[PDB]
């Protein structure tokens, strides 16, 4: 029977399904390993720009459990996303072993400016800088897509990049007390946090798995976007961006939890 | 004096912070360095080199160990800290490190951290050096702690990933700048 993972009950976003916000009409890319096919999971479309990986199945499983985080359908089964009757795109910029280049990611964010998306996730990081990938964030930015990243998991004082850029919305973890997670990397660069540990979602064979890490807060957010937007159809990706963090249930310090916890409730209000 | 500059595949002196594939030396012997996965465990994500000689697996940025000096050749026989220029679900550093010469096994080359750094922690210490092959300019890559180690492939047809490690024949390469990046 379908099950309501405590990070999405943590986020609020019943409650804004209960007034018909679930995200449908918002385009959500997810830039990542791929997306399988999965009875719990709607895909509506994407692309591969992986060299040898043409398909935007996913090899590796972490992509699909972000998408799950993201739109697990609302029915009898499996999960339930932030942002069920959200429309999911795999935009795979990872291969099956885990890893991209400047170019694969790029070549993603210029996807989802060239479909319209309105969110793009990306559960993907390192402390690498490339001034090519920033250029490449502030593009899909100037062309409305939310771009929202994961803060990092080495539990350091700075956060990773993309999220690092300031044009990426960077996402911490919380655990089951509200408390940052200790992989979760923070600094003045971290705009928000969201459940990351003990994340159930879906996972490649029709199965479920349990995850922690950054990778998985972020979702909660792209997914509550989603939320603002459908109940916001004219706000730009900034006023998003704005309100989830004014609306966020403050955690402690803005360094170490951004504005705090996201409230899927209290930004659509 | 200070050592002879490595050369990448254009015969310019390579630079620290320039980004550089890492191919093999003869094309014969396979494509460029990337990262593999466990298995199980996925993360910390291991140095592999590509099986395929058209595949130039990511680019590496190389920066002197230690004190920073004015020039920023890259010089042979010093010691260099190495990174992927490249972005993981692991979220974490793309340095590389050698296993410990303090714990048991094969040693591997891995990226991010670990759990138990060795005291001097001058796992993430490689040097360039050169390769008595080399007509033209081609480089073997070496590990230094107490004992100086070359890396070479663990080479699997299977094949499971190649892993880079402490094994030869040792695995030569040559470094190619990425294309305007
Ligand atoms: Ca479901
Ligand atoms: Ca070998
Ligand atoms: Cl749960
Ligand atoms: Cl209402
Ligand atoms: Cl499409
Ligand atoms: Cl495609
Ligand atoms: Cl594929
Ligand atoms: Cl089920
Ligand atoms: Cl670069
Ligand atoms: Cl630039
Ligand atoms: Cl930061
Ligand atoms: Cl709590
Ligand atoms: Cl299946
Ligand atoms: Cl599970
Ligand atoms: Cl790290
Ligand atoms: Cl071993
Ligand atoms: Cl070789
Ligand atoms: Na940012
Ligand atoms: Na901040
Ligand atoms: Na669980
Ligand atoms: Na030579």
């Amino acid at each position: 029977a379908q099950s309501v993972p405590w990070g999405i009950s943590r986020v609020q976003a019943p409650a804004a399904h209960n007034r018909g916000l679930t995200g449908s009409g918002v385009k959500v890319a997810v830039l990542d390993t791929g997306i399988s096919t999965h009875p719990d999971l709607n895909i509506r479309g994407g692309a591969s720009f992986v060299p040898g990986e043409p398909s935007t199945q996913d090899g590796n499983g972490h992509g699909t459990h972000v998408a799950g985080t993201i739109a697990a359908l609302n029915n009898s089964i499996g999960v339930l996303g932030v942002a069920p009757s959200a429309e999911l795109y795999a935009v795979k910029v990872l291969g099956a072993s885990g890893s991209g280049s400047v170019s694969s990611i790029a070549q993603g964010l210029e996807w989802a400016g060239n479909n319209g998306m309105h969110v793009a996730n990306l559960s993907l990081g390192s402390p690498s800088p490339s001034a090519t990938l920033e250029q490449a964030v502030n593009s899909a930015t100037s062309r409305g897509v939310l771009v929202v990243a994961a803060s990092g998991n080495s539990g350091a004082g700075s956060i990773s990049y993309p999220a690092r850029y300031a044009n990426a919305m960077a996402v911490g973890a919380t655990d089951q007390n509200n408390n940052r997670a200790s992989f979760s990397q923070y600094g003045a660069g971290l705009d928000i946090v969201a459940p990351g540990v003990n994340v159930q979602s879906t996972y490649p064979g029709s199965t479920y798995a349990s995850l922690n890490g950054t990778s998985m807060a972020t979702p909660h957010v792209a997914g509550a976007a989603a939320l603002v937007k459908q109940k916001n159809p004219s706000w730009s990706n900034v006023q998003i961006r704005n309100h989830l963090k004014n609306t966020a249930t403050s955690l402690g310090s803005t360094n170490l939890y951004g504005s705090g916890l996201v409230n899927a409730e209290a930004a659509t209000r | 004096a200070d050592p002879p500059p490595v050369h990448d595949t254009d015969g310019h002196e390579l630079r620290a912070d320039a980004n550089y594939y890492v191919l093999s030396a003869n094309r014969a012997h396979g494509g460029g360095l990337t990262m593999a996965p466990g298995h199980g465990r996925h993360c910390p994500l291991f140095v592999s080199q590509d099986p395929n000689g058209q595949h130039d697996g990511f680019p590496v940025r190389i920066t002197p160990y230690g004190v920073a000096p004015s020039d920023k050749i890259i010089r042979l026989s010093t010691d260099v800290r190495i990174s992927f220029r490249a972005y993981t679900t692991c979220l974490q550093s793309t340095e590389w490190h050698i296993d410990s010469e303090l714990a048991a096994g094969r040693r591997h080359v891995i990226t991010g951290p670990v759990k138990d750094p060795s005291p001097s922690g001058r796992e993430n210490a490689f040097r360039i050096e050169k390769y008595s092959g080399a007509e033209v300019h081609e480089y073997k890559l070496m590990s230094c702690g107490d004992w100086c180690q070359d890396l070479g492939v663990f080479r699997d047809l299977k094949g499971g990933a190649w892993f880079l490690g402490a094994t030869e024949p040792y695995h030569v390469v040559v470094f190619k700048k990425a294309p305007p990046a």
